[PDB]
């Protein structure tokens, strides 16, 4: 991720990759040229090879050890250039090699924004399948949808708004708790890590409402356990806030941060003691939670128990 | 159980609209979110629609739904805010900023469908042009306070009085004394409460995507002082 | 009784000799011309001593420094003779609202385009990206010009409101500068968006641009009438047209106005005003010197039309009219280095658009 090298052997390599002279690039590999050579502006041979469209050169540099997520000075990566110039064959290999699908640049433009502006239907559906979140906003708040219309690509607009719709349905299903509906939408290409304008994902909703069955399904498909809304709240927080024991276990088993804090500074244990949950408190301690965590107002979980008149919960904590 | 109680057994969408005027500076702000009386938690996000806000966001926090407060089982009899629902209640205050102007607010808190709205009107006079308010000298954080409540049979409501502590960027403290009175709107009976108090937490935030002058809020409110 | 003239070598000095033979024919004044290079550095030193001829031949930017030291005399042409020259050409000879030299020729930038590869050139900067893609498929570039010297990049950043120093009724406001305004901030950003998107490479010089276009490696470039001769040598069929429009409004290229002043320390001033008005500024005089070396644009509004027959010069004049005249005050020394240093940093990401243009605003 990002380089800034400098060498005469590198300059020969960049020019060789730009012009697309496959062979002379290979000789420079053996002759000692640096695969990750960067020039003044941070451009690497993979950048020039991706924009030039020479798939042969791109494949070789990946094999040798080129940085797939190399970000030049302007934030562009090989995926940006490979998308701004409509090289479908190159957008597919950089993704197999683990490239950041949603890589913001200096102006916040992700690779999808580019695939939408120019209307490369091919690259779009490719980026969408590899998890490219639809509601990607840049400096000007122009999502790929808000940008596809501004340039007259109406078939892209529909395919995007048709995806943003699916995501909203995924939250509504998780909120109300319909296991079959939430399975339909995932199977239709609904990003599990889709966060509405308030930063909430279907993982929070399945945890606060107590729809256990839907939780692990989101986690199984890769739901971010440590997802935070605009208030810094984690699905683990809401599992303790409401007091749904079974979901607390699953969230921790999958790697839920126990030290998480909302925008006030409440740990999942601060909330369990608050809401008077006798058993939820013993579970978070069982997993080693900071006993004397102080929120923004310096109150331990013990204090929240007394002020609310929580006898037994307070005792349990004083012992530990 | 009474309607006021049954309405707050879970999450409730919230709307907040406000129009204000401070030394000829007229503005309007609106926010939305949700609350959960069972846990006193409020998740809101306020946006300024009238350009930029000429006053600091902390000053208006109190102005912007105390029915979302946690009343334990030992003191549900003292929960006036919920009893007034779904009919509603009118909230009026007179905020005295020490050595500066003052606010006067009128607000109606009623249900418009399933959403709970808090429509407000703000009046500000006698504020110093380079004061802490109109000069934007207040920090972007909020302290904790204890609100004191006492009945008012002769007016059928509650007489609430408290003082807020605002933090200035120079290291000083500004006081804003709140004289508050709440009277219901419906003929239905209400539960006038004995002398009790509350305890509040707050923390202000922002949103990296929203380009308009805004504010994010997270609050926790609970009653105590009686067994 | 005697009169000498200095000039540069690249221009047509031979034709000038024929014109000096007729002035000595009618009234017997000895006319002589010699052109030693580096005469711009040789004039201010010789001007103090009083030597060096009255008539000089060089750009108007250097006369701002010569007239600043009070070394050039004020001219007084006839009000009717000014009607023969374009009005905007006299803005280059007005110093502090007073004339100090005679206009000669104009030199402005114009885009070139390979007709064999692109018959219809675009008319807007905004449609070059789509055109570059169209041509990159065929293994050739769309545009490629000198980016180092800001003289070539100023036409764009100045289109949407950018200006060096505010020009009012013949005087420049040293206080006001037009490089920090949001108009130019929008121009440069579009240019950087081309380098950011690999339509052009920041490390491009005049030599690299000329070499590419002359060998068909690219389809468009930018240059003045000084390089038109080198393109015909490369056998490439080319053409000249107006510069495209950014935001819908044309480009503002710095206008170079060849000028001829009068040294303040010469003994025969009226013997030059007579020649420069009736004998030199003539359809015959300009046609002879132009035959020795193509001058490009012309101050005389008439002969400019005779040259407009050639679409090359007709297109070059349009650019000057739609462009600001290059200031001549000495403050430009702190402006070139200020901008020339800002364009590079901004076009390389080393500094943002705002950072690179506010620092350039402090220099001015």
């Amino acid at each position: 991720h990002h380089h800034h090298h400098g060498s005469d052997l590198g300059k020969k390599l960049l020019e060789a990759a730009r012009a697309g002279q496959d062979d002379e690039v290979r000789i420079l590999m053996a002759n000692g040229a640096d695969v990750n050579a960067a020039d003044n502006t941070g451009t690497t041979p993979l950048h020039l090879a991706a924009y030039s469209g020479h798939l042969e050169i791109v494949e070789v540099l990946l094999k040798h050890g080129a940085d797939v997520d190399a970000s030049d000075v302007f934030g562009y990566t090989p995926l940006h250039l490979a998308a701004y110039w409509g090289h479908l064959e190159i957008v597919e290999v950089l993704l197999k090699n683990g490239a950041d699908v949603n890589a913001m640049d200096s102006d916040g433009m992700t690779p999808l924004h580019l695939a939408a502006k120019w209307g490369y239907l091919e690259i779009v559906e490719v980026l969408l399948k590899h998890g490219a979140l639809v509601k990607a906003k840049d400096k000007f708040g122009k999502t790929p949808k808000d940008l596809a219309r501004d340039n007259g690509n109406q078939f892209i607009y529909e395919l995007l708004e048709k995806a943003e719709l699916l995501e909203k349905l995924l939250l509504e299903a998780a909120r109300e708790g319909h296991r079959d509906r939430v399975e339909e939408f995932i199977k239709r290409g609904a990003d599990v890590n889709a966060a509405d304008d308030v930063g909430v994902t279907p993982l929070h909703l399945a945890a606060q409402r107590g729809h256990l069955e839907i939780v692990e399904v989101l986690l199984k498909c890769g739901a971010d356990v440590n997802a935070a809304d605009l208030w810094g709240q984690t699905p683990l927080h809401l599992a303790a806030t409401a007091g749904h024991l079974e979901i607390v276990e699953v969230l921790l088993k999958n790697g839920a941060d126990v030290n998480a804090r909302d925008n006030i500074g409440h740990t999942p244990l601060h909330l369990a003691a608050w809401a008077g949950h006798l058993e939820i408190v013993e579970v978070l301690l069982k997993h080693g939670a900071d006993v004397n965590a102080q929120d923004k107002f310096g109150k331990t979980p013990f204090d929240l128990a007394i002020d609310n008149g929580n006898e037994d919960i307070a005792e349990v904590l004083q012992k530990a | 159980s009474s309607k006021g109680e049954e309405l707050f057994t879970g999450v409730v969408p919230i709307l907040v609209e406000l129009d204000g005027d401070v030394n000829g500076h007229k503005f309007s702000v609106s926010g939305e979110g949700e609350g959960d009386a069972t846990y006193g938690k409020l998740t809101l996000k306020f946006i300024c629609t009238t350009g930029k806000l000429p006053v600091p966001w902390p000053t208006l926090v109190t102005t912007f739904v105390q029915c979302f407060s946690r009343y334990p089982d030992h003191m549900k009899r003292h929960d006036f805010f919920k009893s007034a629902m779904p009919e509603g209640y009118v909230q009026e205050r007179t905020i005295f900023f020490k050595d500066d102007g003052n606010y006067k607010t009128r607000a109606e808190v009623k249900f418009e469908g399933d959403t709970l709205v808090n429509r407000i009107e703000l009046k500000g006079i006698d504020f110093k042009e380079d004061g802490n308010i109109l000069g934007h000298k207040l920090e972007y954080n909020y302290n904790s306070h204890n609100v004191y409540i006492m009945a008012d049979k002769q007016k059928n409501g509650i007489k609430v009085n408290f003082k807020i502590r605002h933090n200035i960027e120079d290291g000083s403290v500004q006081l804003a004394d709140h004289y508050q009175q709440n009277t219901p709107i419906g003929d239905g009976p209400v539960l006038l409460p004995d002398n009790h108090y509350l305890s509040t937490q707050s923390a202000l935030s922002k949103d990296p995507n929203e380009k308009r002058d805004h504010m994010v809020l997270l609050e926790f409110v609970t009653a105590a002082g009686i067994t | 009784g005697n009169l000498v003239i200095w000039i540069n070598g690249d221009k047509g000095y031979n034709g000038l000799a024929e014109v000096g033979k007729k002035f000595e024919k009618d009234t017997g004044i000895k006319v002589t011309v010699e052109h030693p290079d580096k005469l711009e550095e040789k004039f201010p030193q010789v001007a103090a001593t009083g030597d060096g001829p009255d008539i000089i031949f060089w750009a108007h930017d250097r006369f701002g420094g010569y007239a600043q030291s009070g070394l050039l005399a004020e001219i007084t042409p006839d009000k009717a003779f000014q009607d023969k020259l374009y009005p905007f050409t006299w803005d280059a000879v007005r110093y502090n609202g007073k004339l100090i030299a005679y206009p000669i020729a104009v030199e402005a930038l114009s885009l070139i385009y390979n007709k064999d590869l692109l018959p219809n050139p675009p008319k807007t900067w905004e449609e070059i990206p789509a055109l570059d893609k169209e041509l990159k498929a065929k293994g050739k570039s769309a545009l490629m010009f000198n980016l180092q010297e800001p003289y070539f990049t100023w036409p764009l950043i100045a289109a949407d409101g950018g200006y060096a120093f505010k020009y009012e009724n013949g005087k420049y406001d040293i206080k006001d500068v037009g490089v920090d305004n949001a108009g130019a901030k929008a121009g440069l950003t579009f240019l950087v968006d081309l380098i950011k998107n690999k339509h052009m490479n920041a490390d491009t010089d005049y030599s690299i641009a000329e070499a590419a276009f002359n060998k068909g490696e690219t389809a468009m470039t930018i240059n003045g009438p000084w390089a038109w001769s080198n393109i015909d040598t490369s056998k490439v069929n080319y053409g000249v047209t107006v510069l495209p429009t950014f935001k819908g409004q044309p480009s503002k290229p710095f206008v170079g106005v060849l000028s001829a002043g009068i040294n303040a320390a010469s003994p025969n001033k009226e013997l030059a005003k007579e020649f420069l008005e009736n004998y030199l500024l003539t359809d015959e005089g300009l046609e002879a010197v132009n035959k020795d070396k193509p001058l490009g644009a012309v101050a005389l509004k008439s002969y400019e039309e005779e040259l407009a027959k050639d679409p090359r010069i007709a297109a070059t004049m349009e650019n000057a009219q739609k462009g600001e005249i290059m200031p001549n005050i000495p403050q430009m020394s702190a402006f070139w280095y200020a901008v020339r240093t800002a364009v590079i940093n901004a076009a390389s990401g080393r500094q943002t658009v705002d950072e690179a243009l506010k620092d350039a605003q402090t220099g001015s």
